[PDB]
């Protein structure tokens, strides 16, 4: 379960970072109108 | 690879905000006190 | 001649665009060699200060 | 009008300070970064409200 727990935690961190990047891109795309 | 990317981006961001804090202190001494608190708010 | 107001609006639009470009570079570049990244960010921060 | 000038200077300084603090948030704990983002926008919005009363 040890390798599987580390594996899942690192995957969660990875797509959390990816989702944060995508959210940043979406926020800039939305807020460019208000610029 | 994802972990190495995370560590490298953490180091990059750390140097980014360190340099930005240093220069904001340099050209704007009057805002020096909150900036350190900002570090205390982040670190 | 160009009006002081129109120049001020061009300046604040350029400032917003510069912040957007700087943060986009940060988001898409964090991880490029650290020295080149640091030099480019120092240039961007000097640009921020000058625009200010 | 000097009061409005000094208010806009202190608001710009606070906006730069909040931008620095927000990018630090992105650096260390970006998960709650939006918690400050809109806040900064409000200041920008308040600068835009001053710049709207400034039209007539």
């Amino acid at each position: 379960h040890v390798l599987i727990d580390l594996l899942n935690w690192f995957r969660t961190t990875n797509m959390n970072v990816n989702n944060c990047i995508w959210a940043l891109k979406s926020s800039l795309n939305s807020m460019t109108n208000a610029k | 690879r994802s972990n190495q990317y995370q560590r490298g981006k953490m180091h990059g961001l750390k140097q980014l905000r360190d340099s930005l804090a240093d220069k904001i202190v340099d050209e704007f001494p009057e805002l020096k006190e909150p900036v350190e608190d900002i570090i205390k708010r982040t670190s | 001649m160009t009006d002081r107001l129109t120049q001020l609006q061009i300046c604040l639009d350029q400032m917003t665009e510069q912040f957007c470009a700087t943060l986009n570079y940060i988001d898409k570049n964090h991880g490029v060699p650290p020295e080149e990244f640091s030099n480019t960010i120092d240039e961007l921060s000097t640009d921020i200060i000058l625009k200010t | 009008y000097q009061y409005k000038i000094q208010e806009l200077r202190k608001l710009l300084k606070s906006l730069l300070l909040n931008y620095l603090e927000l990018i630090g948030v992105l650096s260390i704990n970006p998960d709650m970064y939006e918690r400050k983002v809109e806040n900064i926008r409000t200041i920008l919005v308040n600068i835009h409200h001053l710049l709207n009363e400034y039209r007539p």
